[PDB]
């Protein structure tokens, strides 16, 4: 059940901004940051806890 | 311990080897694995068949 | 004739993502490193070299993704093939800055020099990950000897904070199952993978073969133990 | 373009869509006789050439057994993993059409990149099936368990699903 | 495109309890045991996935046309006729 759970509200693993039982949500990635105008960017790094 | 279960057809019973608490076990496991993941058990499924060999092997 | 500055600006993504552009065509090499893209000629001297010097950025990118993505997949199993799917999950979240990058055209709004300036840091961050990728296919290291060269490396680097974070971050994530396997030997006293990786290699007082060719990544002493 | 959005939606949902691909098999390739387009939507049809192809792998085997008696064990359980694996891939298709119809619409690279991680996961799904197109019991518990000694635990989780319900 | 599209769904809900539909014929084959569906020539190309909804309703009146011939005729109260009844609470 929490891999159903998980799998349904991840979308496939197709949603990483939240995991929610929508089928009718818009993707879209989140807009560009304030200082990458100033700083570049550069690739985001994920952690575990 | 599939072998000796049929010794005791020999005998002819109808019983779980001694206690009904492995009767008990067949119902309480259904529910555990189904309630799972999608997991099963397997290093503690070895440990309780231990439990079940000593207890068919003595009383056969 | 300034329509045909956005378009070589748009063209030049669909390199950058490693795929055949549409008037910037590729060449064919079998183990390429740096695979030529012959450019689609510009009329004013200037925004043409501009092309050229993002060109190696996307190049060494393009490069390193293609058979690390492959090359992983077909391993055996060993710590190099979590590692080596762990690149393929990196290269995942770097599409999200270039799929909202051309989020917000929809008309020009971008020039080749903001492309550039966007991925300056990203430039060191790629190839510090291209220097794995070379050191792994020059030796073809099996699995106990690709996190030897990778611990000196994110210990034997600094240079960029968001660099630094990835290189531990994934071979803490490769170090993960070769620890897990040092506790199943060293509190059960199994050994199972699908090839050894350790020293100890089991079946008088000998019981063990020994090599000096996969020991664990720390100094040597610890191997003894 | 946009008939081509519509047309990706449908090899995905079943096979075949707006231009026919005449094959369920190799791989399900773009078939319209369109070259005078530019040649990156050629690149995106490879890509979601082997994302249809891959969808019509998993249909093939549930579908074979077309459910019998004989060899109603085993074989059936692992046939309602590749049930389960297949409705969310309809699952993330319907937020895909959520997206095209709005009361971006249009495809970006960010769904280029979203269908590949199915993919990855379909495709732990299709090497479970090609090593073993058998039926017999204990034969595909140790098919799916050869996949299960392999490094890196992200799809490793994915075959003790299957590794737990074929032992169920 | 679209007006078909909302179409197709909606002829698709009178089909499925096993009734009639507007452009979508169906023809009993013996006495209503089997019964054949043929849908519209489309002007989309999404025939194959209509017929994916075919198959669904196609298994759907098979049941229930069975069991309201064994429960209301064959008058075995044991069973048959019991059971009828069960499946009927199911439809």
């Amino acid at each position: 059940d929490k891999f159903e759970k998980e799998t349904r509200g991840s979308l496939f693993g197709a949603l990483v901004h939240s995991r929610t039982n929508d089928m009718d949500i818009k993707l879209d990635m989140p807009p560009v940051p304030e200082n990458a105008d100033l700083s570049g960017l550069a690739i985001k790094v994920p952690q575990s806890i | 311990i599939g072998k000796s279960i049929n010794f005791l057809h020999q005998v002819c019973h109808d019983q779980t080897p001694a206690s009904k608490a492995m009767a008990v076990g067949k119902s309480a496991e259904s529910p555990k694995d189904a309630a799972e993941l999608f997991t099963d058990l397997e290093n503690a499924f070895q440990t309780k068949i231990d439990a079940a060999y000593f207890d068919t092997s003595k009383y056969l | 004739l300034p329509s045909q500055e956005t378009c070589l600006v748009e063209d030049l993504l669909y390199i950058l993502i490693g795929v055949d552009g549409r008037y910037i065509s590729v060449q064919p090499l079998v183990g390429r490193q740096s695979r030529s893209f012959s450019v689609e000629q510009n009329l004013d001297s200037s925004v043409k070299e501009l092309v050229n010097r993002i060109l190696p950025v996307a190049t060494n990118y393009s490069t390193v993704t293609r058979f690390v993505e492959e090359n992983s997949s077909f391993e055996y199993g060993q710590v190099n093939h979590a590692l080596g799917a762990a690149m393929r999950t990196l290269g995942k979240e770097y599409m999200i800055l270039i799929s909202q990058l051309e989020h917000l055209q929809r008309q020009g709004l971008l020039s080749l020099q903001k492309l550039w300036f966007y991925i300056q840091p990203t430039l060191r961050t790629m190839e510090v990950l291209a220097s794995i990728a070379t050191s792994l296919n020059k030796g073809e290291c099996f699995g106990g000897a690709t996190l030897s060269l990778l611990h000196d490396r994110t210990f034997g680097y600094t240079g960029d904070s968001q660099a630094q974070e990835l290189c531990l971050y994934l071979t803490k994530a490769a170090s993960a199952p070769y620890f897990d396997i040092l506790e199943r030997w060293i509190y059960r006293g199994i050994i199972n993978d699908p090839y050894s990786e350790f020293m100890v290699e089991e079946h008088w007082d000998q019981r063990y073969t020994i090599v000096q060719q996969q020991i664990p990544s720390f100094l040597q002493k610890v191997a003894d133990k | 373009e946009t008939s081509l959005v519509r047309d990706l939606l449908y090899v995905f949902q079943g096979i075949d869509g707006k231009f026919v691909k005449m094959c369920n098999s190799e791989n399900c390739y773009k078939v319209d006789g369109k070259v005078a387009v530019s040649k990156s939507l050629k690149d995106i049809t490879s890509k979601l050439s082997e994302l249809g192809w891959l969808h019509n792998k998993i249909k093939k085997y549930t579908d074979q057994r077309s459910l019998d008696r004989a060899f109603g064990l085993v074989g059936q359980s692992f046939c309602a993993a590749l049930h389960q694996e297949l409705k969310e891939y309809y699952r993330l298709l319907s937020v895909l059409h959520s997206q095209l119809q709005v009361e971006s619409s249009l495809t970006l690279r960010r769904l280029l990149v979203w269908t590949f991680d199915p993919k990855i996961r379909l495709k732990t799904l299709a090497a479970l099936v090609d090593h073993c197109q058998g039926r017999k019991g204990g034969e595909l518990a140790s098919a799916v368990h050869a996949y299960t000694k392999t490094g890196d635990p992200y799809m490793r989780s994915l075959v003790q699903h299957i590794l737990g319900l074929v032992a169920y």
